[PDB]
């Protein structure tokens, strides 16, 4: 338990410890996430290979770069266990799936402290602007019922879920938000879904969601008041997929520099738990 | 499903505080002190309210 | 002394409620005499079948049952009547199924250790009829075991299930009061209640799924007996207008003997000692005496000053304009200085002084001060007479005590010394200025007064100027003494009144005569 | 110290009664309390012949 | 007030008077505007009620919050009467209606002053970047004809409206802008429309348009040069309507704090 | 500084800045409200025009004066979107409609602040001698039921409106007053009525209700104790309508001077009013 | 420890013992011996 409770006495030695990209080329791993359509359009059995030789140019040793195929934003959102030190995920603007995308971004780009929830035995409540309920799986359908200080429904009967309030109808990833400081009897479809209680926090010093297409205005907050725009949230103009990858390669370091993988590692992807 | 729960009264109770503070910023001085030389015991405190 | 007793009460009023709240839940919706006693009683049951085919019972419950009998005691034939009832019974059931042909008991009562059996008793002897004031009663009774007999459930078809067994023993527990009202007259009684212990054998219902249960079911609790019997012995130990007497009764209180009994913290336990009552009078009465206080003069008033501080210290941003004869706003001084809510007849000063007295005065007391504090002369009056009366009964003790506070020592003044300057707020009327030593008078001040009153210790000037100056001249009064005769020291005061006997014995006495109420 | 504790008691004896009076009347009065059984069917055969 | 003549003092006493939200909870009203579709999706006869109890949590006494139902952006745009102290209006991204939405935002989010125009007898002109013609009603169709310094048409005959220039074809709310400093004979369909001459300015210390849907913004501005982004212009990510309202409630104060209380007077923003 | 309170220096420089009427003639609009009967009796297609030229005499430029036609005191008491800077409304004594008239005067002559009420979900209460319930529309019918501190009726069942107390039967404008500090379940006919909770106050530095006929009397106090008589409450002796208008014109300035701008509107106040 | 409403009604029972012992009565006597001194009349079973 070495850490703080001490002070780092500054002093402007002003000594410059040149480069920094030379340590990351040697010691780190880069994982590229793309959708199936991306690879299908490329139509080569050796595209992963060609790009890899091209990656030596930018300075990444052969065994360094990995290529993971999500086939949809919904599945990728469930199974996002981030494999490498640096993860740069390519997302193609699908306009009907925007919130699916927002919920997925909110998970990768950030940090998330979560504990398991037993919908069956207990009446739960979120505490602050950072306590959210992140549920994900085959088909996530969440109905809620707010409790007054008596364990009684408010606009519902804690007995018949036909009076509950539906806040998610069969999603693959869902970050639910309820009025802070109020207990709720929850009714998830635990058969196909898993709902966990997460506390947010540390942005991610890895993922660099690169967005293909649209015109983008990403509002990734649950509130209405704030709009955060981070460096790990980049955008590229769609032409052809081969072009996208060429650019990602031609600017790997620039993209990596906007992350920095020291806070990474973790020990697996997403969640957390500290159950 | 009734058995359980995990939180109550705080919300109204955590709430309440934020007002107590602000409401303090006005208390006089002299008038206060004195009312600390008067054995404000049991019967006293739960008189008004 | 009185300081406690008085204040002690308003301190323990919060209780008034709790107690008060009991008697409701529980409320609806000398001379000794002895006698062995023989209590014979029995239970009754109500058995109701459901309709339909006849395989189902809806209710098996206990019902009050009467019994009458005669027994011998001391060569006399005693006729007795009892009524037996139960409380805290438990609801059991048996569900053989939902078919019309399935045996069912929707509800049957069982008495267990969480239940009580009550037996009301009356007999025709004379000691019993003469029991209307009861100071105390204990019973030493044998226990009795009540066991359940069999009860067959006659089904339309086949083999009959039979409830069998069950038993409880009855143990005398707690002795009270009670009374039976029938079509016309009353039967006084102090019905005892029996606590229960489950005993062998357990009960079951043959042909079913109910066995090894402990307690006594209501199906056949008498088991063919004509009655159950509990015998033993019991021992009994037995015993506007008001004012006009209190007064006269005061005209005799000694002097010295009194004072002293105002240097003894006559608190709670003390005052309600001497009273001798029938039952939980002085008890809920020391509580009722409370439930009177928090609803009278002394009450509210004190409740006011309290706020007048909060409110004026909480406001400030919006402190009441009021006004203050003295350095600055401070309930005590000012709030009286301004809310001179009454009017007309004399001179300035006196009016504030007065209104500043009201608060300052009486009020002060129930908080902090030295020497014999007026009230401690009052308490003395009370603990006195309220003893030379002997009475018992409830409806008295309360109020009268309270009322004593509001109307005792109608007036009276105070003083505050500071740099050898006796400032005397002669309540109602008057006010003087001393030079402590050479008992002298110089311009008094509403100002110098203001503060020195507000936050310093006060004194319940036992003897005031008038008596003092007259005293100082026809005697001596060492500087030593004097300095005490101000703090209203017990000793030095007791001396004179006890020793000398001149004046002093009027200024004192007169006060007694004043706490006439 | 002891001064209080000791005296403190005899001071608060008047209470003894009130309380005392509960457990009697309280028990002299009382509610009827419920049996929570019915986990499973009582079920048996339902006709003799 | 009759006062603005004498400055105010600048000394840094430096004493912030605490809270602010505890005066607004006690003394102000909150009016929520939503579209029909919003409520229809909720499908409860007691949603307004449930949310109200939930509003006590955030600190708004029972009789405090009101729920007004606009069924379309066009109607909610024609006859305007913000009812409460604080108005937070929920708008659902409908991509074909964007300008309808822009014109409506421009009206609520801002402070407007309006005098009446008589298209019949008098041909008018706008004066500065703040003089605009706001017309609204059943069906607003505005045709215009610029006049040279002689009261003669320029590309039109002040006599036959078939030569006019159409700048609005049947809208429910329209903020028309013409080349400043030029007179124009106007031809509105006054039967179903009302056109008034407004001067802009103050903004609104109330309207907090919360946008549901899309990405993309809108520049109320009429020009091309500026793009203003205000605090009273918030955005929420759509999931379900119940969620939207939960968030609005869970962050009422945050949303209220992004507004103020000055500026309420008579509802109907156009000032005749 | 204009969004806060600023208080004026009191020095007696003593220099009145002359005329005052010569700023109002140039910068202000005058709106005349009359009843239909008024115009019908005049029977000319150019009366509005003739009077306008006559208005130049008193000093009001051609495009300055407007003529609005209410056809009844009930409707007029409804869409009171006073259009101009100065409004002088002509009211013809109808003795059966007195209170209709009183309620309408109370609204124009005074400065009102209102909020909306939801009769359906929340039972309300008025706070001070200035909190009143002003409802208006097609047919306003208001029944009330006072609540004790339990949300229970007092002389009524909060459940059946047949036990309520009717305090307005189909009016076009109604200012309802209930015992201050008591909650009430309200039952208005919201279909044809709108009821709003208003706090009173400032008065109007515009209208000038000019009363034709009677021997007049207007009550604007809800109480019994007070009777306020303001300058913006004038009276004219009924002869013919042409005469009424001639007088209104011959004394426009006198009538305007009894009003004056609109303190609450003017610019230097847009914050706390406007 | 333990005290299932024991030390409770027991802190009360501890009471219900006091008011029935040495310290009790005695104190209850002195008290009277004063009242009865001044008030009523000195029970003169011989007194110095």
């Amino acid at each position: 338990n070495y850490g703080i409770n001490l002070p780092i006495t500054g002093s402007m030695d002003t000594a410059y410890a040149n480069s920094t990209q030379e340590e990351t080329f040697l010691t780190s791993t880069l994982c590229l996430y793309y959708p199936t359509e991306a690879a299908t359009e490329i139509n080569d059995n050796s595209w992963k290979d060609t790009l890899s030789q091209l990656f030596l140019t930018k300075g990444w040793p052969t065994g360094s770069v990995y290529f993971k195929e999500y086939t949809d934003i919904a599945s990728f959102s469930v199974d996002p266990q981030l494999y490498c030190d640096y993860n740069v995920v390519l997302m193609k603007y699908d306009a009907t799936l925007q919130l699916d995308m927002s919920e997925l971004a909110d998970l990768i780009l950030n940090e998330w402290l979560c504990n398991p929830m037993d919908i069956t035995l207990y009446y739960y409540q979120q505490t602050d602007e950072a306590n959210k309920w992140i549920s994900m799986g085959s088909s996530c359908t969440i109905k809620v019922c707010p409790l007054n200080t008596q364990t009684l429904g408010i606009g519902c009967l804690t007995t018949d879920t036909a009076t509950f309030e539906e806040v998610a109808t069969a999603e693959k990833l869902v970050i639910t938000d309820v009025v802070d400081g109020v207990n709720h009897k929850l009714d998830v479809t635990t058969a196909t879904c898993t709902i966990r209680n997460c506390k947010k926090l540390g942005p991610r010093e890895n993922v660099a969601v690169i967005q293909v297409g649209g015109s983008d205005v990403l509002d990734i907050t649950a509130d209405p008041t704030t709009a955060p725009q981070t460096e790990r949230m980049m955008r590229i103009n769609w032409k052809k997929w081969w072009q996208v990858f060429y650019t990602v390669v031609d600017y790997v370091n620039q993209i990596i520099q906007a992350m920095s993988k020291r806070s990474r590692s973790l020990n697996s992807a997403a969640f957390y738990y500290r159950i | 499903n009734s058995v359980t729960v995990r939180q109550d009264l705080e919300r109204q109770l955590g709430e309440l505080r934020e007002e107590f503070n602000a409401l303090s910023q006005e208390i006089a001085m002299s008038q206060l002190i004195d009312l600390a030389l008067l054995p404000l015991d049991m019967f006293s405190m739960f008189s008004g309210i | 002394m009185a300081s406690l007793i008085y204040r002690q009460l308003l301190t323990n009023s919060y209780t008034v409620d709790l107690s008060d709240e009991i008697q409701e839940i529980g409320s609806t919706k000398e001379m000794q005499y002895n006698r062995d006693i023989t209590i014979r009683f029995k239970f009754a049951s109500s058995i109701v079948k459901s309709g339909g085919l006849g395989y189902k019972w809806s209710e098996i419950s206990f019902k009050p049952a009467n019994y009458q009998y005669t027994y011998t005691r001391d060569g006399e034939e005693v006729t007795a009547h009892t009524t037996c009832s139960v409380n805290g019974m438990n609801d059991f059931n048996f569900n053989g199924g939902s078919l019309p042909t399935d045996f069912v008991i929707s509800r049957y009562e069982v008495i267990k250790e969480n239940s009580y059996v009550y037996v009301d008793y009356w007999d025709d002897s004379q000691a019993f009829r003469n029991m209307v004031y009861v100071r105390s009663l204990a019973a030493n009774l044998n226990s009795v075991i009540c066991t359940g007999g069999d009860y067959s459930f006659a089904l339309p078809v086949g083999q009959w299930p039979v409830m069998t067994g069950g038993a409880v023993s009855l143990h005398s527990a707690g002795v009270t009061l009670s009374t039976q009202f029938t079509d016309f007259v009353s039967l006084n009684s102090l019905r005892f209640r029996f606590r229960l212990t489950v005993e062998e054998p357990s009960f079951s219902i043959t042909r079913t799924r109910v066995s090894r249960l402990y307690g006594l079911p209501a199906a056949n609790p008498n088991n063919g007996k004509e009655y159950y019997e509990v015998a033993g012995r019991f021992s009994l130990i037995s015993l506007g207008e008001l004012r006009e007497e209190f007064n006269a009764l005061s005209q005799e209180i000694a002097m010295s003997q009194l004072i002293d009994l105002a240097l003894l913290p006559l608190d709670m336990f003390s005052m309600f000692s001497g009273i001798k009552s029938t039952i939980d009078a002085a008890k809920s009465m020391a509580t009722s005496v409370m439930k009177k206080f928090k609803k009278s003069g002394l009450a509210n008033s004190v409740s006011t000053l309290t706020d007048s501080l909060s409110d004026a210290a909480s406001s400030i941003s919006r402190g009441a304009s009021i006004r203050s004869v003295g350095s600055s706003a401070s309930a005590w001084t000012d709030v009286s200085t301004q809310i001179t809510d009454v009017s007309s007849s004399v001179s300035s000063i006196s009016t504030q002084t007065s209104t500043i007295s009201r608060r300052l005065r009486l009020k002060e007391m129930a908080t902090q001060t030295e020497g014999m504090n007026f009230d401690d002369i009052s308490a003395a009056v009370l603990k006195t007479k309220i003893d030379r009366s002997t009475q018992i009964s409830p409806n008295t003790l309360p109020d009268i005590v309270t009322e004593a506070s509001e109307k005792f020592i109608p007036n009276r003044a105070y003083r505050v010394i500071n740099n050898d300057e006796v400032f005397e707020a002669g309540t109602d009327g008057r006010f003087f200025a001393y030079r402590v030593e050479t008992f002298d008078e110089i311009p008094f001040d509403v100002q110098k007064f203001a503060d020195l009153v507000t936050d310093s210790p006060v004194i319940s000037a036992i003897i005031d100027f008038k008596t003092l100056k007259n005293l100082n001249d026809n005697y001596g009064i060492s500087r030593q003494q004097a300095f005490n005769l101000l703090r209203s020291d017990p000793r030095v005061l007791r001396e004179f009144i006890n020793q000398d006997n001149p004046i002093i014995r009027n200024r004192i006495e007169q006060l007694i005569m004043q706490c006439r109420l | 110290m002891a001064s209080l504790i000791y005296r403190q008691l005899l001071t608060n004896s008047y209470t003894v009664d009130l309380s005392d009076e509960i457990q009697e009347i309280g028990s002299t009065k009382t509610q009827n309390v419920t049996i929570n059984l019915g986990p499973f069917a009582q079920t048996g055969y339902a006709p003799v012949n």
